DNA sequence: TACG
DNA sequence: TTACG
């Protein structure tokens, strides 16, 4: 029993976008189905939801007019139509689904949604050098979220602290991932950060030395 | 401009009793849920119809109505309990659904004070124009900390941004990495760097500084 | 018996033409099963007691009142809430826009089982005017509304009454026929009946 | 919903030399503004044109552009450059006017723990029906201070609201003024109510509790 | 003097609409950009919407699109912010500005209050906190009172040391709640009399109440 | 003859056809103009750019600037794309469009610091301009006089028009093809002049 | 309202 | 396809 949202990414202010949310392992029938939407770092807003016996919807303020929920029983599927979206409309959106009107017991995983002028681009990494102990790799200038660091192709997991991206004022993200090491293992063991952009396929492997 | 509030944060050791409340003034309803949010995780339905535990649910959760106000109680705080709490409005049926602020339960510690880095800026990213300088606070409690840029000893703000870790599994420490970013031209009319942490570990407030290139 | 969506004129005279409507289906199923909880938990509910002779009793049902001024029956003064619940406002409105009918009291009823009741009566207050139009909402376990027409100085009329199903009396009916709903004899699961009616001054 | 956000937080000793930076990528143009503003007043206007001194304003303040960056530069702090900073984004003629967030310039000051107090509610106001506990966090530096409600050893959140002073003009201290709130019926289910404050300045959480009728 | 005052402020149901004005005495708005710049309790300036009074060209932030409309009458210099449909969102204090520029603020006004709610106006009530034991601290909670502002005086303006009255707080019910404080040598306890003189001048109310031990 | 009154002025009808220019004055509001010039003048990567005539390398008398994504050669000089319009300019661009039917995607601007800086005579007629080009010229700042001067034939008309503070012209039809046009020279001092022209360059 |  | 005032 799941529910899959899909069609999320990314559009430029006053662009548009289609959610989806499909159920598998169980059936929508008589469940209000809602989309709550959650900004980085932010609390949940729950943005609409419609009744699937009657096809009865609601709406949050920050968003009528523009957004439209609708359903079908024939393919087991909900949707949210995103009109003249705005930045502030970026979040990652949940799926879910209700046994009661309001009691939302399943959830989907969510879907990004990011709403900006700025372009797909992949990261520049560069080395956070160890001096005369802790190292890293500042993954700069990239766009949309996310990004996933690893170190040493996974071999390096202990000590590690990847960091919460910063949205710049250009509209691109930043982040850094660091790890604490004992000075003497410096000269002898290599270090690499592992660099993955799926959104632009950028994969970057970065050796980080003294 | 921002929609929704950042989670307030309330401090708890294992095994204490944790009694979050939810004002609904003037509500006339007890159609109220609460919800629960670990990180990168989606929300997980603890309580419906105000009172009545979900599937799944420990005994040591209850919900209570008094008044307009409702309430969800942890008897004996678990490790697995501590987490990002929401409330839902009372949810009438036709109407909007509304949640509040959520509560984030973090786990108290020993006041740890925290190591600090200080990194200049690769040479590639000072050949493309640009120089970040970063300030990593390894592993401290508790989360205030005050991170404070000098350039020739004047104290910068504006130009830097940060970002915290959640609160770490293992040993219960936050970590903090602060960029500050300066064109190259603006990075090379200076030669002292520096990172000033202030924290309740710390005795008097340390720094890291550094002279361009060396 | 009439249990089908339509109009019927079930009398003429002596005051005029009784009218009563069916709609069933009205609220749609899911949509009614939610209503029923959450009237059921959400709704101020008290027994309250009449008075027949010289003694007090305690109503075979719940009540709760909605509008800006009473309802007295049986002695009782259902002192009027101002603030209607919104699920009940909703549901006023509706009928409103689709019958053409305006309403600004409710009545709610909670029979919670087989032995509670409501005995013979007709709505003829002084409050509530002289052909009065009143309107019924059902949800939970299917009731009988029963129906019988007063004789002049016998006939009968059965309506069921099922989840959902909106009733709506109109002209005479409160003037030449009386109305209840009966105690069973089967178990039966709970009731919320909701009458919308016009109060006056 | 916030249209805003609250001010950043600065924190200087008088003497201090302070460059705000102001971010606006991907601009085009030096009409800049930069305002000063004190609690309960109107900002004034410092710079005009990223680097015109107003008519009339102090010469420590200087204001300069560096490629997409806008810095506001007061070159040594006098007791009354304590203020927040606004700085108005690149207007273009015909178009919307942005003022970035604000920047608060506080006064550096020692450690000091807070005076802490609490005051069960008036009997007064118990003969109405709302029972109000207050806690007062006097005379402390910094401003950070975190406050936790306990009602018989049971921890509260989202029942209490609290406010803080602005900086004491002569001993540079703040205070916190924190307000739980029960109904009479809650109020009177529990015995033991207290305000547990952490701080900088404080190695252990300090207690202030009172028993219900005492 | 080259003054500008604001009125038409004041309190307004949701969906309700006020009318702004901003007279022009001491200089004239014949060839300026007249500004509304708003601020929220707490919040940055948020800038609202200006007017070329040569040309009567406009522009508006997008929060207020569709619901505001500046206008000019160079004829009896004076400005005005139509603000129709007013959310509980656009609270704040309203200020009016004039430049010679397309954007650099050299004139403010002090600004009125909007207040957008659903409560009514309603004066405090003034309850006392007693002085117990610490060094003597004592004061008043002035609760339940709508809208904002509210003057606190501690015995008609003699004392003023020690005191610290507290930014207010909005509550869940939708009304104001405030508290004043003033910490006292002990040993006046038995000697020294203490009243707070609350002015709430939007009830036209006026409460001294006096604050002793039990 | 002289042309310094709102109108559609048809100053020939041959050897070509029609050349029309038309004239707004106030286009721009005063106050918004003198707001424009000093925000064109702050704002606008002005520069002397250093032409070449005969071998001969020279400072142009006036400083430029262009927009829009495509190159622009005069004078065996290049101005290369620059494709981020000034909001101003680009809000400018659209008004002239709206308030003429006609359309542009590239903008020259000049300054004119004083009375010595000028523009020699030439006409508007490269390659890249396509035939018949549609120019818009907007002004700002101090009078300057645009003259023009008939082009004769295989072997002479003149028409001066002051520009003023916020005016637009429009030449339009074989206006590049008969005529030529400079910014002569004064003799009495010169506040600085901003003029921008907007043109359509192909491919 | 006491009736199933 | 600029050196003039
Ligand atoms: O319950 C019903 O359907 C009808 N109720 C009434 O007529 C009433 O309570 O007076
Ligand atoms: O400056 C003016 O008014 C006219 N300028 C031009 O025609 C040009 O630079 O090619
Ligand atoms: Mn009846
Ligand atoms: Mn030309």
């Amino acid at each position: 029993v799941q529910l899959v949202e899909s069609g999320g990414g990314l559009v430029q202010p006053g662009g548009s976008l289609r959610l989806s949310c499909a159920a598998s392992g169980f059936n929508f029938s008589y469940s209000s189905i809602h989309w709550v939407r959650q900004a980085p770092g932010k609390g949940l807003e729950w943005v609409a939801y419609i009744y699937s016996s009657s096809g009865y919807t609601s709406y949050a303020d920050s968003v009528k007019g523009r957004f439209t929920i609708s359903a079908d029983t024939s393919k087991n599927t909900a949707y949210l139509q995103m009109n003249s979206l705005r930045a502030e409309d970026t979040a990652v959106y949940y799926c879910a689904r209700g046994d009661s009107w309001y009691a939302m017991d399943y959830w989907g995983q969510g879907t990004l949604v990011t709403v900006s002028s700025a372009s797909t681009k992949g990261p520049s990494v560069f080395p956070l050098a160890p001096s005369s102990a802790a190292l890293g790799c500042l993954v700069k200038d990239y766009f949309p979220e996310p990004v996933t660091v690893s170190w040493n192709s996974g071999a390096l997991t202990s000590g590690v602290h990847t960091f919460p991206a910063v949205l710049q004022s250009s509209g691109l993200y930043s982040l850094s991932s660091v790890v604490t090491v004992p000075s003497s293992s410096l000269g002898t063991q290599t270090y690499i950060c592992n660099v993955n952009h799926k959104p632009s396929n950028t994969k970057v492997d970065k050796k980080v030395e003294p | 401009i921002q929609m929704t509030q950042s989670p307030s944060s309330l401090s708890a050791s294992v095994g204490d009793r944790v009694t979050i409340t939810c004002r609904a003034s003037q509500s006339v309803s007890s159609a109220v849920a609460w919800y629960q949010q670990k990180p990168g995780k989606a929300p997980k339905l603890l309580i419906y119809s105000a009172s009545s535990l979900y599937s799944g649910v420990p005994s040591r959760f209850s919900g209570s109505r008094s008044g307009t106000d409702f309430t969800l109680t942890i008897s004996s705080l678990q490790p697995e309990d501590f987490a990002t709490y929401y409330c839902q409005q009372p949810s009438y049926i036709y109407y909007p659904v509304t949640f509040g602020q959520g509560t984030k339960v973090e786990i108290k510690r020993t006041v740890a004070a925290p190591s600090v880095f200080i990194f200049p800026p690769s040479d590639s990213q000072l050949k493309s124009g640009t120089a970040s300088v970063v300030c990593l606070l390894n592993n401290f409690y508790p989360r205030e900390a005050k991170v404070q840029w000098k350039v020739d000893n004047a104290l910068q703000s504006g130009n830097s941004q940060e970002s915290v870790t959640e609160q770490d599994s293992k040993d219960s420490t936050y970590s903090l990495s602060s960029t500050l970013t300066l064109s190259k031209a603006d990075y090379e009319k200076h030669k002292v760097y520096a990172c000033e942490v202030t924290h309740q570990g710390l005795s008097s407030p340390v720094t890291k500084s550094f002279n361009r290139g060396e | 018996v009439i249990d089908r969506e339509g109009v019927y004129e079930i009398s003429l005279s002596p005051t005029g033409v009784s009218r009563v409507c069916l709609y069933p289906g009205f609220v749609d199923v899911k949509e009614a099963d939610w209503i029923l909880e959450q009237l059921s938990q959400d709704v101020p509910w008290k027994q309250r007691t009449g008075i027949r002779e010289d003694i007090t009793y305690q109503q075979p049902r719940l009540t709760a009142w909605y509008g800006e001024l009473p309802y007295t029956y049986s002695r009782i003064t259902m002192e009027p809430n101002p603030h209607w619940h919104p699920v009940l406002r909703t549901l006023k409105n509706r009928i409103e826009e689709n019958t053409g009918h305006t309403f600004n009291s409710l009545l709610c009823n909670l029979y919670r089982n087989e032995k509670d009741s409501v005995d013979w009566h007709s709505d003829d207050c002084p409050s509530l005017g002289r052909s009065p139009i009143i309107a019924s909402l059902s949800f939970g376990a299917t009731r009988t509304f029963e129906m019988r027409k007063k004789p002049p100085p016998v006939e009968r009329v059965k309506i069921p009454l099922d989840h959902g199903t909106l009733l709506i009396m109109e002209g005479a009916t409160q003037a030449d026929w009386q109305h209840r709903v009966p105690k069973e004899y089967h178990s039966r699961e709970p009731r919320v009946n909701l009458t919308f009616r016009t109060v006056y001054p």
